[PDB]
């Protein structure tokens, strides 16, 4: 029945959000609260965020 | 009753990367005040030369890749993000560099245009395989502040690459005593900085200072209801 057919390949570069889930090594499940700014993070004394 | 005003008594470039400087006189508790006050605008928001457009003639769209070259065009756009530069002028620039033959692939074949200022040459952008395989771009770089993402501002071959218009990374500030001076309780703040070159320290802490206070003009500006 078919003539021909096309296929197309979309990238998308998808890089991180509120909602998003990630975790680590230990079940340790997750989803991300917030991206905040670097400036409201702690930090140790000599300035490492 | 009388609140001393500080100087930036000190100004060293104690590495080509970055320096440190120093206020003095501070009194009593101003110390940590301003210590996170300006720690957090020197961090926030700063002028920025980041790259912005990015032309190959040989490149339709970015996730192809280019015989003769060893790495990804998006690790080679990832270099170019690494890449930091000076300019006095002008708000925008072009920038090109053109090179072939087998070796490293380093910012230093750029085209050097004046205001046009290079400050990491041994940067490497790639290495190259082949003695005929020409890299020949263009790279569109103007000002900015922050972080400015390809899909906030959205031709086929000009790739969009996302800003990252800031040139400090780490900042730390101390407080302590200072000399006698007639009057103890004296704070000299020690304020470290770490910066790719791109920005001179007494630039940013002045700009700081200028920021702050418009801000605080706001509070000069309280009127009404």
């Amino acid at each position: 029945g078919v003539l021909k057919i096309v296929k197309v390949y979309l990238a998308v570069k998808r890089r991180i959000q509120p909602g998003d889930k990630m975790a680590g090594r230990h079940g340790n499940k997750g989803v991300i609260s917030k991206i905040n700014p670097i400036e409201d993070m702690p930090y140790d004394e000599n300035g490492t965020p | 009753t009388e609140f001393l005003k500080p100087r930036l008594v000190d100004i060293e470039q104690v590495s080509s990367t970055h320096a440190k400087v120093t206020l003095e006189p501070l009194e009593r508790g101003f110390g940590h005040t301003l210590g996170n006050a300006l720690r957090r605008i020197l961090l926030s928001s700063m002028p920025g030369c980041a790259v912005t457009e990015v032309e190959i003639d040989g490149v339709l769209h970015e996730y192809s890749t280019k015989e003769g070259v060893q790495e990804d065009i998006l690790e080679i756009l990832l270099n170019l993000k690494g890449l930091a530069v000076r300019v006095q002028g002008k708000d925008e620039v072009i920038l090109t560099l053109n090179k072939s033959g087998i070796g490293p692939v380093t910012a230093a074949d750029i085209t050097h245009d004046g205001d046009v200022e290079i400050v990491k040459p041994q940067h490497v952008i790639c290495h190259l395989t082949d003695e005929n395989a020409s890299i020949s771009m263009r790279i569109k770089v103007q000002r900015g502040r922050g972080y400015v993402p390809a899909s906030t501002r959205i031709p086929i071959g000009r790739l969009l690459v996302d800003a990252c218009y800031s040139p400090v990374e780490r900042i730390a500030y101390n407080v302590e005593a200072a000399r006698v001076e007639q009057r103890t309780d004296l704070d000299k703040l020690v304020i470290e900085m770490e910066t790719n070159g791109t920005i001179d320290p007494e630039e940013a802490i002045r700009r700081a200072a200028t920021i702050l206070a418009e801000q605080l003009e706001a509070f000069v500006d309280l009127r009404d209801v």
